[PDB]
């Protein structure tokens, strides 16, 4: 939680390569928010940055299945917290799986969690679909010999509760 | 957006006052989540209508039609068709500034590399399997014998294609080429996407700049507004900040709701085209774009989708006496 | 019969409806709770501000009540308008499906659901409608050698509807969406061009209905 | 972090799927004050000769340190008010 020559702010002070003009004081950003500063006692260009922030997210199978949950810390690096680092943030309490299955509980950036294997919440790169490769050749055609008749329910709102 | 933080930065003094407005803080998250959820529902409805991921055969013989333009590029690390790269360059700090105050950008559920697998599948089945993959198990059919149907769809008897195939090949390929430069040489084609991205980043800037406005309070820094002021008088001041800021969220939130409802409408238009135009053949005049429609090729673009409509436009006329 | 088993144990398939009913009562609830909030005023009870203070002060406080509540309405109202349009578009889609799917047969693909569409049966549901789409989905496939054309005498023969196939010897023309092979005669095929141009034409003999009819 | 989800859900049965519950703000370890006298309040407040109001004396003061403690510890002063200034944060203030 820093104060520089009366400038106050709270951030992560780092070394930085951005180069001031000599007379200048604050670097800034598109938002006018303080970005870079110059250490007065020895001139050096320090960045600034937000704290970890992000939202907490509780990934759970239904409380009917388990009382176990895997916490996702969103958009952070895993320090400030069985841990795993994701694209979407710091995930805790779900064992990574190199296998890839259907997306079940959507998390972020393709990471999708499911409960099954004893058992533990897992996290894995969602397989979009099962894979197929059509067997294709310029004389090859496949004509269905038989059919099914399927009845697929489709459901739509029409009106909503009227009020005054 | 984090309502308690965005309004009251690092101050319990302000944070306690916010409790006296009740559920505003929570109902905003309930609002934005409704948006944020269905966004990944939109992208879900549009791109993945197909049960399986098809992939093109190893060797390309389509009868002269050259899809190396539109098919996934095997040599890119993220496999995306040559065209799609033209798009991702056109469309485009705001990286952490917003993320200072509790304005967060959540990752879209589907990574771009996944979007490019769908639009590979949809495009892989369209080429090999005709339109049948949308109605069930894909059926391999010779592509040149696919286009005999898609002419029967528009009323041109198939004997035209079996005779004009070579010609139609070149017209197709030479048409695909110009699609590159149409995108390559002009940056305004993507304005629709570019406008969406801007307006989002627009309001965020506006929403941020509202933090620096006095709103009638003595200063826009909550510390000086609340800590410097007497714990008695500064209460009334922070109201004008809160009332101002808290309102300023509802403005932003309401905009997003309205704007999302537009996208929600545009998404269905895509999902309609994707289903009817790409997966089937459309009989709806000028729904797939001017001319009699043959087939459509989906292509992903950032927070959007781009269709290449292959259409049949007649040319040369001869006056005939008729009866 | 499968439909009724699904509904028997499925709470989720109605999620679209159940959500709509929820979200209203939700904002309706929240609208009510806003009557308990101070909004900065000394209390959330209207009269209890009055009988505590002499009214010339209450005129000030009741602002922060009204300014609060009046806002909370305009929040709730502006919600409903937005949410109304959301139903509005959904209602338009229902009219479109009711019109095209049930009263017609929709040539549109996957508008009435996966597979080619036969008919739909609407069913009412609270604040909504439920269609039962009866769709025709093909099933069992058989790899077939095919050709886009067939030479006979040097004329080319193309199918009127369907495609020339063979299981590897006898060329059959069949309808596309079902396998129903038929011997190839002029009534199946029309003549266009000749044997040079087509790419993939094969050598075969298109039987003639008429020729045998003569021979007596 | 699990029980908070039940409060957010407002249901003793939390059905499957992910729920945003709370937020964490990493708190800072310590403070950095990185600056690159005495202010004459014994010369102003114990001064011997104030002028009148038609020619009032003005003294620009900077580049020193504030002794704001004994201002409040004086307590021989009739009317002593401050607008937009906090006594606890007066020492903290860096004019
Ligand atoms: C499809 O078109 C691409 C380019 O549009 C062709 O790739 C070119 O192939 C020639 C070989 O004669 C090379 O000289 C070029 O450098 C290639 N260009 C690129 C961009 O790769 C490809 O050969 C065509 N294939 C078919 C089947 O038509
Ligand atoms: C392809 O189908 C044709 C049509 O049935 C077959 O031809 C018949 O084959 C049966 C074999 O049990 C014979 O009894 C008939 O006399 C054949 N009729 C004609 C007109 O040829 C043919 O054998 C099939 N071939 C393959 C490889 O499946
Ligand atoms: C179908 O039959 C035609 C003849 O009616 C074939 O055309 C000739 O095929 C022979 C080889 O068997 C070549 O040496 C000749 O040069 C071909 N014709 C000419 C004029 O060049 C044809 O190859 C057969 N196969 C097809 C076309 O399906
Ligand atoms: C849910 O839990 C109840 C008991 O609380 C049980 O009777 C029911 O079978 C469970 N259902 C599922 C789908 O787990
Ligand atoms: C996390 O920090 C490590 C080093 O501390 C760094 O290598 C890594 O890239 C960081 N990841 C993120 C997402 O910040
Ligand atoms: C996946 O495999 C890699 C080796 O390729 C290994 O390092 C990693 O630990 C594996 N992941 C899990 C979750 O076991
Ligand atoms: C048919 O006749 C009209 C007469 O004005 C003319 O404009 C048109 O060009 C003619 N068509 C062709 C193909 O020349
Ligand atoms: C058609 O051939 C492909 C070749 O890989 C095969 O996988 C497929 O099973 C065949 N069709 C049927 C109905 O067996
Ligand atoms: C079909 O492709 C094969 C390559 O496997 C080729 O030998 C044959 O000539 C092609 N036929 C046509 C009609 O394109």
């Amino acid at each position: 939680n820093f104060n520089f020559n009366g400038l106050t702010g709270t951030g992560v002070l780092t070394e930085s390569n951005k180069k001031f003009l000599p007379f200048q004081q604050f670097g800034r950003d598109i938002a006018d928010t303080t970005d870079a500063v110059r250490d007065p006692q020895t001139l050096e260009i320090l960045d600034i940055t937000p704290c970890s922030f992000g939202g907490v997210s509780v990934i759970t199978p239904g409380t009917n299945t388990s009382n176990q949950v895997a916490v996702l810390y969103q958009d952070v690096n895993c320090t400030e917290v069985n841990v795993f680092q994701t694209r979407a943030g710091c995930l805790i309490g779900a064992e990574h799986v190199n296998n890839s299955y259907e997306c079940d509980i959507p998390i972020g950036a393709g990471i999708c969690a499911s409960y099954q294997t004893s058992q533990s919440i897992i996290a894995y790169t969602m397989s979009l679909g099962a894979e197929n490769s059509v067997a294709y050749s310029n004389n090859s055609i496949a004509i269905p010999t038989n059919f099914t008749i399927s009845v697929t329910t489709e459901i739509l709102p029409v009106s909503m509760t009227k009020t005054s | 957006v984090d309502c308690t933080m965005y309004i009251c930065g690092d101050s319990t003094e302000c944070s306690n006052l916010l409790l006296q407005y009740g559920s505003f803080c929570t109902q905003l998250n309930r609002a934005l989540t409704g948006i944020a959820v269905e966004q990944d529902k939109n992208t879900q409805e549009v791109f993945a209508q197909v049960k399986q991921i098809y992939k093109t055969p190893p060797i390309k013989d389509f009868g002269g039609f050259n899809f190396s333009q539109i098919l996934p590029d095997p040599s890119k690390p993220s496999k995306r068709s040559f065209i799609e790269d033209l798009l991702f360059n056109k469309v485009t700090d705001l990286i952490c500034a917003q993320k200072f105050n509790g304005l967060t950008v959540l990752p879209p559920l589907l990574t771009d590399e996944m979007i490019a697998q769908y639009t590979s599948a949809l495009l892989a089945g369209t080429i090999t399997s005709g339109w049948t993959f949308g109605a069930g198990a894909a059926l391999q059919i010779p592509f040149a014998m696919q286009m005999a149907y898609r002419f029967n769809g528009i009323g041109v008897t198939q004997n035209v294609l079996y005779e004009n195939q070579k010609l139609i090949a070149n017209q197709f390929n030479s048409a695909i080429g110009k699609i590159q430069d149409s995108l390559s040489s002009t940056a305004s084609a993507l304005g629709k996407l570019q406008d969406v991205v801007n307006q989002n980043a627009q309001a965020l800037n506006t929403l941020v700049k509202q933090l620096s406005s006095n709103f009638g309070a003595i200063s826009s820094v909550l510390n000086d507004i609340l800590s410097r002021l007497d714990k008695v008088e500064a209460e009334v001041q922070i109201d004008r900040l809160i009332t101002g800021r808290l309102q300023s969220l509802q403005t932003y939130v309401t905009q997003q709701l309205i704007r999302a409802a537009e996208i929600r409408a545009s998404a269905n238009l895509a999902a309609t085209k994707m289903s009817e135009c790409v997966l089937g053949q459309s009989k709806r005049v000028d729904f797939c774009g001017k001319g009699y429609h043959l087939m459509s090729f989906p292509q992903s673009a950032p927070h959007g989708v781009v269709f290449l409509h292959v259409t049949y436009v007649p040319a040369q006329e001869k006056n005939f006496t008729t009866a | 019969g499968k439909i009724q088993d699904s509904l028997s144990s499925t709470a989720s398939a109605l999620g679209k409806l159940q959500d709509v009913v929820n979200q209203n009562a939700q904002a309706l609830n929240t609208l009510v709770k806003q009557l308990s909030s101070n909004f900065g005023a000394i209390s959330s009870v209207l009269n209890d501000i009055l009988s505590r203070l002499d009214k010339v002060e209450a005129e000030v406080q009741i602002d922060r009540l009204i300014t609060g509540r009046l806002q909370s309405l305009q929040t709730y109202v502006t919600q409903q308008l937005i949410r109304a349009a959301e139903i509005r578009a959904s209602a338009n889609l229902a009219a479109t499906k009711m019109s095209e799917c049930v009263l017609g047969q929709s040539k549109r693909v996957d508008f009435c659901g996966k597979g080619y569409h036969l008919m739909s049966f609407p069913q009412s549901a609270p604040h909504g409608v439920v269609f039962l789409h009866v769709t025709y989905v093909p099933a069992q496939e058989k790899n077939f050698t095919t050709a886009p054309a067939i030479c006979h005498d040097g004329k080319a023969h193309f199918p009127r509807e369907g495609v020339f196939v063979s299981n590897g010897t006898h060329w059959f023309v069949t309808q596309r969406n079902f396998y129903e092979p038929q011997i190839i005669t002029t009534d199946n095929t029309f003549v266009s061009g000749n044997c040079d141009v087509v790419i993939g034409i094969v050598n075969n003999t298109v039987y003639d209905p008429l020729q045998p009819e003569l021979d007596s | 972090p699990l029980s908070e989800t039940k409060c957010t859900l407002k249901s003793f049965t939390v059905e499957k799927g992910i729920y945003q519950t709370s937020n964490f703000r990493v708190q800072p370890t310590e403070s950095i004050v990185r600056f690159p006298n005495l202010c004459p309040f014994g010369e102003v407040f114990n001064a011997t000769r104030f002028a009148s109001v038609y020619a009032w004396n003005r003294k620009r003061i900077s580049n020193c340190v504030a002794d704001y403690s004994v201002l409040y510890n004086s307590a021989s002063f009739s009317t002593f008010k401050c607008y937009g200034v906090s006594p606890t944060k007066l020492n903290d203030l860096c004019f």
